[PDB]
């Protein structure tokens, strides 16, 4: 999936699936 | 909203610049002056006029329609396309200085200038010369007569201001027009006012006279 | 005008209990 | 009468004027009205009846204008129907006469008989043969006669106008302005219209009744070809025309039940006319348009008349179209324009508007290709109505005042707690009246309120919008105009709307019940100018005491000055409005008294309130020099009444350490004031003595939807109401010159408002504890109110309906005791003074009622053998009146006080009152034709000693009975009032197993109410126990049903009578619903299920198809009755798809069909919850309904149906595969929303089928929202 | 032209 | 008192109506504006009167004048500062007013392209429309949140602060429209504005997650219709500095 990147609100990143 | 903004731009920006006006202020691209009026006017009142509303508070019949419409976008000017008026309302914000920049510039075509540049209150009045020139729209410059009336002397130097002037020949017809007004308080006033909006009107820089 | 006007009777005057 | 009658044939049109009026005039204010104006109607048609002699012009003129002034008074021995029909015969033999200034007159009474028809005459021209059952010429062919069999007088009559004023015979030819001059054109125009008004199908004739010659006239001409007169030269002509465009929708609309393709079809048919109802709003539209402002009032006058119809319709597009167009007449020039204008859109329903709005996509577009919503409600509120409140005209600006106050309740918003959608906000609306529940069950001044209102959220809501936008303009107005207007109307929504009981609505913030925008008024009063427009600031004023008013349950107490207001902040307010008033009213006082100026009151010294001295003197000198002595607009007048009245008001918030400096000064101002505003000083002197004795309020303190509202919330109320059914002075001197002036006036005037404010005084003089006998020298006062009865009983005291209840409260109060000199007077007296104008005089519920009211709360509740005595007289005085709901009231009253004091009385008389009343029942001798009387008979009811109603026999006998006539509405509607009364007794009070095996040995007959009887009482002609019962509520049923969809809307009944018929079937439904849903009466709902499903036993009963037939007619029009039927049809069991397929309009607008759509899906879905054992009709909704039922899923029957179809394999399957087949039509934001929250719970054995959807159908889409939910569903299945 | 009524008689206008 | 102070509400009138001829009916090039100076130093005058007076609320009403007029002769960023001068003279005793002076506020630095003060005005208007309107709003109240939310969205989206600067109630607001876990449906609304708004507001809030600008481009022709036209300008905004972001000197 994506989440939230944590240095940024607006930033989101990925996570193995 | 990037694709209305992207025509827009495109026509505001090519309208602005001497060797395109120039091919469309011609006899040849007559159809597509009157395209570039019908379209604008059109895509105007598809945004700002809701059903039940209105915009303000022998020639093929096309020509006369594009006279009709560029003098009440030019009335517009003041009322639904200033920014931040109570009717500019509903306009967004982005269309609104294209709009104006367009609107002032197709004005300035001599498909329809003379009959811009006439105040509505002196075909209100009954004035009805025959127009002769390249497109058959080439009204005379207004009468001094007319222009003893505060009114549409008001109202034609909101029509010289916010159009400039298109030639020299143009220059100094109003020229001879505002002087022919000194020879009321007034109207000594306002054209006083006029006189010094029309030599000041010289000193803008990239091109004299064109507000666009 | 009035009743005691025109049948000539003074009018009252009030007071508690 | 007869001085005036010879005048008629005077050569002066002013004699005849005079003589015309006078004649009139003098039988309508004589004592026999009805007897002389048939005395007068004998002499004026006596004057022309031998109509074969040719009378004198001038008599036929005169005799025409008298009646046209005297059918308005015929409109309600007494007039005949023979005598009137010759009225409008000799009116049609007029219209023919050589002289068209006869012509005028004759179409002018025309326009009168139309306009206002006396019933008996209405009965006559609408019936299919009425008449038939008891320069030149220019009628060129058969025209018809007004005596004919075939057809209905008004399509003579329309035919008549047509060939002699506006059609040749030649299609499309106008008649000539030199061959009949235009103000003849006009009147015969309106006069077409107001037939077609009373009778539609006048309009669609063939204008001869057989061909004119085929050589000169080839094609035959239409009456319809009159509406080529829009185009006409005349202003007048074209605006006719139009208002007949907009009588002719109207009626066509009213006339069939929306059912326009039926009616239409049948008119065509007879006819032949091709002509179109869309046809006449091309016309309304290009007639808005005219160049010619009087020609613009009248098609706005005509969309006035059907634009509610036309949105109410299959036409509601062309609705739509009509408000759009009107818009534009705003900016209009004349004033006129502009009011009917706000007149109009003062009409408009904007929730119907709103549903029409949300289904309308192209037309949103307009002519232009526009881009977002047409926001009707927001350009009417704000680009109309509130702006109008700034127009330069006062009278444009009071009528957009009253406009806004008439369109708080139609408003419609979204996001409403109370309504989520205008569908249900027009089902709410519905279902208000109809199913309106049968119920019943010191004095501080208006606009105080100390309980708790129980206040509409979805009203508070729209008035918070309406008074922000208002005080909006308010605080921005750069206009003196707009500045009066939004203080207009604020000052008129705070009286409509009351401050104190709508404290959200007016809530701006500040005191943290409300004081709106309290300080922004107080601005205005204080300002240079605004204090100098006397309409303005009386408004201000008015609105500023209710503001301050509105505060006071949260703002007092239990500082010095003002020691009531615990809101400190509220005191600068309050000693700024309350010191405005005293130097105001010294004004007044200044004026009234002519003395030139030069503590609190005091003003010679403040500019601002000089400059206002002016002013008043200005307009009290021209009222000095004038005598127009009923005009209620008179500036100073008005102005010192409503100071007098604001005073008044914040008296109440006042004590004696406020007024105590300052009551000498307040009184030396009243005495001035007194002789131009003597009520209000009054009042005001009431208030003052509240203030003084520590009498007044500062010294005497210490979600839902559309099952909801159309069944649920009805049903509760009603079931549960059913189950409850079982169970210092030293300065009282000072105002003694004061009470003087108010006890002469009394004996000098002829205004009941200020006599019934006097013995208000003494009343509260009395309570008080005022020395009577020292007030009143020698029983002087007294002796004058006693004497004022011998003219009362006589009906020579003209407005004594209002002074009788203050006189009785005075005496009352004055008998108590043996205190002073004497016993001044008795309560035997009292009595004898009740029973003298109950002898003889005119009518209980104005004079003897009123005069009971005192004297039974005073003798049982707050005053043995003399005592009790007087009170049985008082019983058998109301027994004599026992028939009034007003004594009924009484009689629950005398009940609830025995009752508490002795229940062998209480018991004793509940069998006498019992005794009297199901007599009276069975005979329609009650007065129960009312909604408030049938709520206050069951009231009375449930207070009766149960043992009263025993033995059920005397009930029963009582509701087994038939009516004397069925011919006439009241009598029907006694006759089924009385039956609810009794039936509520006897589904609360006794039990099944007692009232059937009672009926059993009372051997009651089902045929007691068959066809037959119920057919010859139309025409004024007069085995078990539970199928007798139920045949009888079962006929009652057809019978409401026929009366309600047969019966002509304005011709054959009332609108109060037309809602009256539908509460009864309201409350008759409500009953059956309780006997078949409670399981309290198994054996009657077995009968009822056997019954719905029988024959008529041949021709005897209604069958359960012809029910049906007028229950489907209903639809268009009472959607909140036809739901209630659909409820019964599901607890009989009735699951035919030849109903419910047309009430949920299965495939394979209108609003109205709409909520009956809806509602009938819904109410099926609780039906098949209850039925989970039946495949069939849970397949049928899945199979044919899956869109309706996923856009309806919120409501909770819906809801468990759905959870239903979750539980079951096969039944799962069937709803993916039925998403599967419509998904092109979910694909909308809200419905793939609600679509998804329907699939997360589906059955475990179909993630398979399921999962194959979401991947090939509804994951891939724009909205990111839905394809995440999308994702994680899918996901959630292959884990499963 | 002719006219009837009921409580008037049958009447003659001159077209 | 009151006389001196309607005389000067004339007088200011009397340049600003001068000022309204030169530039808007005339548009005079030479109308620099000295009748503006005018009017600007009366009415400065006139406030110092009206609140030595104690009246603030009719003070207000010359800041509110004085407001729309800068609006009108084009120069916002004037204008947003007298129409918070109004709002703050009305604030302790109208609170409805106030709310009406502070959205003007918002659309004036909307107009000078103020989006980071246009954001900070409506999330003032959105606190003080909870604490005296109120978790349901009253209808006139109701509307001013609706207004606030979308806008105050909106301008998250454009400006997208930083840790340091997404506040408290920026995040609050924001979560309504956001996922908090992968396995999340994202939130439900609490019925403040239309489902189908709020479902296309959650969409490009998603939208803007993903980088989906096909996704943001259907949205935007979908939403115009819902959208007041200041929303379509900010929302305008949203794609444009999506497609072409700014400060990069290209």
């Amino acid at each position: 999936y994506l989440i939230r990147s944590s240095f940024n609100w607006f930033v989101f990143v990925e996570v193995p699936c | 909203s990037l694709d209305l903004q992207a025509g827009l731009d495109c026509c505001c920006l090519a309208l602005q610049l001497p060797g395109l006006w120039s091919v469309v202020s011609s006899t040849e691209f007559v159809t597509h002056a009157c395209s570039l009026i019908h379209c604008v006017h059109f895509i105007l009142e598809a945004v700002a006029v809701q059903p039940g509303e209105q915009l303000l508070s022998q020639n093929p019949k096309y020509i006369t329609a594009a006279c009709e419409m560029v003098a009440e976008m030019v009335e517009s000017l003041q009322s639904v396309l200033a920014l931040g008026h109570k009717r500019n309302s509903g306009v967004p914000a982005f269309l609104t200085p294209l709009l104006r920049n367009i609107i002032i510039s197709l004005a300035r075509l001599p498909l329809v200038n003379s009959y811009t540049r006439v105040p509505p209150l002196v075909w209100k009045l009954g004035w009805s010369p025959k127009p002769g020139g390249d497109f058959g729209t080439a009204f005379p410059e207004i009468p001094v007569e007319f222009l003893q009336e505060k009114e549409v002397f008001k109202e034609f130097i909101y029509r010289i201001n916010t159009l400039g002037w298109t030639s020299r020949t143009q220059f100094e017809e109003t020229w001879a027009t505002l002087l022919g007004v000194l020879v009321r308080t007034q109207i000594n006033v306002l054209a006083v006012q006029a006189i010094t909006s029309l030599v000041l009107s010289a000193m803008t820089v990239p091109v004299a006279g064109n507000p666009a | 005008x009035d009743i005691w006007c025109e049948t000539n009777k003074q009018t009252g005057i009030l007071v508690l209990c | 009468l007869k001085a005036f009658i010879a005048n008629l044939k005077s050569s002066s049109p002013t004699i005849r004027r005079t003589a015309a009026g006078s004649a009139v005039s003098i039988c309508q204010h004589s004592r026999r009205t009805q007897y002389f104006y048939s005395w007068l109607l004998n002499v004026l048609l006596g004057l022309l009846v031998p109509v074969e002699d040719e009378h004198s012009t001038l008599l036929i003129l005169g005799v025409l204008l008298t009646l046209r002034y005297l059918v308005p008074l015929l409109q309600q021995v007494s007039p005949s129907a023979e005598q009137l029909v010759q009225v409008y015969e000799l009116t049609l033999h007029h219209t023919q006469h050589q002289d068209h200034n006869v012509v005028t007159g004759a179409l002018e009474l025309l326009q009168q008989l139309f306009r206002t028809p006396p019933p008996e005459l209405l009965q006559t021209l609408t019936a299919v043969g009425g008449i038939g059952q008891l320069k030149p010429c220019r009628i060129k062919g058969d025209i018809g006669q007004s005596t004919d069999d075939d057809s209905a007088p008004l399509v003579h009559c329309v035919r008549l106008l047509s060939a002699s004023f506006l059609l040749t015979g030649g299609k499309n030819v106008l008649v000539p302005d030199r061959d009949v001059r235009v103000s003849v054109k006009a009147l015969a125009l309106s006069c077409v219209g107001a037939a077609v008004a009373l009778h539609p199908e006048s309009f669609f004739s063939k204008l001869y009744k057989v061909p004119l010659d085929t050589t000169e006239y080839p094609e035959e001409q239409y009456v319809s070809d009159i509406l080529n007169y829009i185009d006409h030269g005349d202003p007048q002509v074209r605006g006719a025309t139009a208002i007949l465009c907009g009588t002719l929708i109207c009626s066509i609309l009213s006339r069939s039940r929306f059912h326009v393709g039926d009616w239409m079809g049948t008119i065509r048919t007879l006819t032949g006319n091709t002509f179109s109802l869309a046809d006449c709003i091309p016309l309304l539209r290009k007639t808005l348009k005219d160049e010619s402002s009087v020609t613009c009032k009248l098609a706005c006058t005509a969309v006035r008349n059907c634009v509610m119809s036309l949105c109410s319709s299959s036409y509601s597009e062309l609705g739509l179209q009509l408000i759009i167009d009107v818009l534009t007449l705003r900016n209009s020039s004349y004033w006129l324009v502009r009011t009917e204008l706000l007149e109009t859109l003062a009409e408009i329903d904007f929730r119907l508007v709103s549903f029409l709005e949300a289904k309308a996509e192209n037309l949103h577009r307009g002519a232009h290709h526009y881009t977002g919503l047409l926001k009707l409600q927001e350009r009417v509120l704000n680009n109309v109505v509130i702006h109008l409140l700034g127009d330069e005209d006062p009278r444009v600006r009071h009528v957009a005042a009253a406009s806004l106050i008439r369109l708080v309740p139609k408003l419609f918003y979204k996001c409403d707690q109370g309504q989520a959608d205008p569908v249900v906000a027009v089902a709410r609306d519905q279902s208000s009246v109809y199913l309106k529940l049968l119920m019943h069950e010191t004095r501080i001044y208006r606009g105080y309120n100390l309980l708790p209102s129980i206040t509409d959220v979805t009203m508070e809501n729209n008035l918070s919008r309406v008074i922000a936008a208002v005080s909006h303009e308010l605080i921005t107005s750069t206009t003196r105009a707009l500045t009066f207007g939004c203080c207009e109307a604020l000052c008129l929504l705070s009286t409509a709307f009351p401050v104190c009981i709508w404290s959200l609505g007016w809530h701006c913030g500040p005191p943290l019940c409300t004081v709106g925008m309290a300080t922004m008024i107080l601005t205005l009063l204080s300002s240079a100018w605004f204090p100098l427009d006397l309409s303005a600031h009386q408004d201000a004023l008015i609105l500023a005491g209710n503001l301050l008013a509105a505060s006071a349950p949260k703002s007092l107490r239990s500082e010095e000055v003002w020691p009531a207001l615990g809101d400190r902040a509220l005191v600068p307010m309050v000693e700024q409005l309350f010191s405005h008033l005293l130097k105001v009213i010294n004004i007044c006082a200044h004026v009234l008294d002519d003395v030139a100026p030069g503590s609190l009151g005091s003003f010679y010294h403040l500019p601002s309130y000089l400059k206002l001295h002016d002013v008043l003197k200005a307009t009290h000198a021209n009222y000095k020099v004038t005598l127009d002595l009923q005009n209620s607009t008179e500036k100073f007048g008005g102005f010192l009444r409503s100071a007098l009245d604001v005073l008044s008001q914040i008296l109440e918030l006042a004590t004696l350490q406020d007024i105590g400096k300052c009551v000498e000064e307040i009184l030396g101002y009243l005495k001035s004031c007194f002789s131009r505003e003597p009520m209000m000083a009054t009042v005001c002197v009431q208030q003052l003595l509240k203030t003084l004795f520590g009498t007044n309020l500062a010294s005497q303190f210490d979600r839902p939807g559309l099952y909801h509202y159309c069944f649920m919330a009805p049903y509760t109320h009603f079931t549960q109401a059913l189950a409850d059914a079982s169970l210092i002075h030293n300065h009282i001197r000072l105002f003694e010159p004061l009470v003087i002036k108010a006890l002469k006036q009394y004996t000098t005037t002829t205004c009941v408002q200020l006599q019934k404010q006097v013995l208000d005084l003494l009343a509260q003089l009395v309570q008080l504890r005022v020395n009577y006998c020292l007030l009143d020298s020698d029983q002087v006062f007294i002796g004058f109110v006693l004497k004022q009865f011998e003219y009362i009983e006589v009906g020579q005291f003209r407005e004594s309906e209002a002074i009788i209840p203050n006189i009785f409260f005075f005496l009352v109060l004055l008998s108590y005791e043996r205190y002073h000199s004497k016993q001044i007077i008795g309560i035997p007296k009292i009595i004898q003074l009740c029973d003298g104008i109950m002898a003889s005089g005119r009518k209980a519920v104005t004079h003897a009622i009123p005069a009971l009211q005192p004297i039974v709360h005073d003798l049982f509740v707050l005053r043995g053998k003399e005592l009790e005595t007087q009170k049985e007289v008082v019983v058998s005085m109301l027994l004599r009146l026992i028939q009034y709901h007003q004594v009924l009231e009484m009689f629950i009253l005398v009940l609830q006080q025995c009752h508490k004091e002795n229940e062998d009385k209480w018991k004793r008389l509940s069998r006498q009152i019992a005794d009297i009343i199901l007599p009276m029942l069975a005979k329609q001798q009650m007065h129960i034709d009312s909604h408030e009387a049938l709520g206050v008979l069951n009231t009375l009811f449930e207070i009766l000693a149960p043992s009263s109603l025993r033995p059920v026999d005397m009930l029963l006998r009582s509701m087994f009975v038939t009516p004397n006539t069925m011919a006439s509405v009241s009598t029907v509607q006694l006759w089924i009032s009385g039956i609810l009364a009794i039936l509520r007794v006897l589904i609360s009070q006794s039990t099944e197993d007692i009232v059937l095996s009672r009926i059993q040995e009372l051997s009651f007959s089902p045929y007691l109410i068959s066809c037959t009887v119920i057919n010859r009482l139309r025409d004024g002609d007069s085995n078990l126990p539970e199928e007798t019962f139920s045949r009888f509520l079962l006929q009652l049923v057809g019978i409401l049903l026929e009366d309600i969809v047969t019966k002509q809307l304005k011709v054959e009944m009332s609108e109060q009578q037309h809602t009256f018929y539908c509460q009864e079937l309201g409350t008759l439904l409500m009953c059956l619903i309780h006997i078949f849903k409670s399981g309290m009466f198994r054996r009657i709902t077995a009968a009822a299920t056997r019954l719905f499903r029988s024959d008529g036993c041949g021709g005897s009963f209604y069958t359960l198809d012809s029910l049906n037939l007028r229950a489907r007619s209903m639809i268009t029009t009472h959607p909140a009755l036809v739901l209630l039927w659909c409820q019964i049809l599901l607890l009989v069991n009735h699951t035919d798809y030849r109903w419910w397929a047309e009430v949920q309009q299965t495939p394979k607008g209108m609003c109205n069909r709409e909520i009956v759509r809806r509602g009938a899906l819904i109410l099926f879905c609780d039906y098949v919850c209850q039925n989970l054992h039946d495949s069939e009709h849970l397949t049928w909704l899945i199979v044919n309904h899956i869109q309706d039922l996923i856009s309806l899923s919120h409501e909770p029957p819906v809801q468990d149906f759905i959870s239903a179809v979750h539980r079951n394999s096969a039944a799962s399957g069937l709803f993916i595969q039925a998403i599967q087949s419509r998904c092109e039509n979910l694909s909308t934001p809200t419905m793939l929303k609600k679509t998804l929250q329907c699939l997360e719970g589906i059955h475990l054995s179909q993630s398979g089928a399921v999962l194959t959807l979401y991947v090939d159908r509804l994951l891939c889409t724009p909205f990111r929202v839905l394809a995440r939910m999308v994702d994680i569903l899918a996901c959630r299945r292959v884990e499963m | 032209y002719t006219a009837r009524y009921l409580t008037l008689g049958t009447l003659h206008y001159k077209c | 008192g009151p006389g001196e102070a309607l005389a000067l509400t004339e007088a200011a009138r009397l340049f600003l109506r001068q000022e309204r001829d030169a530039r808007q009916r005339l548009v005079c090039p030479a109308a620099y504006g000295e009748p503006l100076q005018a009017a600007a130093s009366a009415l400065g005058a006139a406030v110092r009167l009206h609140l030595e007076l104690g009246q603030p609320a009719a003070a207000a009403a010359l800041c509110l004048e004085l407001a729309a007029a800068l609006r009108d002769l084009g120069q916002p960023a004037a204008a947003a500062g007298h129409f918070q001068r109004a709002a703050q003279l009305q604030l302790p005793q109208l609170p409805l007013a106030a709310l009406q002076a502070l959205g003007e506020a918002a659309s004036c630095q909307l107009l000078a392209r103020d989006y980071t003060g246009a954001l900070a005005v409506f999330t003032r208007m959105q606190r003080l429309a909870r604490e005296h309107g109120s978790p349901a709003a009253l209808g006139a109240f109701s509307d001013v949140l609706v207004r606030c939310e979308v806008s105050r969205v909106l301008l998250l989206l454009l400006l997208q602060p930083p840790p340091a600067k997404l506040l408290p109630e920026h995040a609050q607001t924001l979560e309504k429209y956001s996922w908090e876990a992968f396995d999340s449906h994202g939130q439900e609304s609490s019925g403040q504005l239309p489902e189908e708004l709020f479902l296309l507001l959650q969409s490009l809030v998603m939208a803007t997650h993903e980088k989906d600008t096909e996704a943001i481009k259907s949205l935007q022709v979908e939403m115009w219709p819902l959208l007041t036209a200041e929303q379509n300008h900010l929302l305008h905004l949203v794609l444009q500095e999506t497609i072409s972001p700014s400060g990069q000197g290209v």
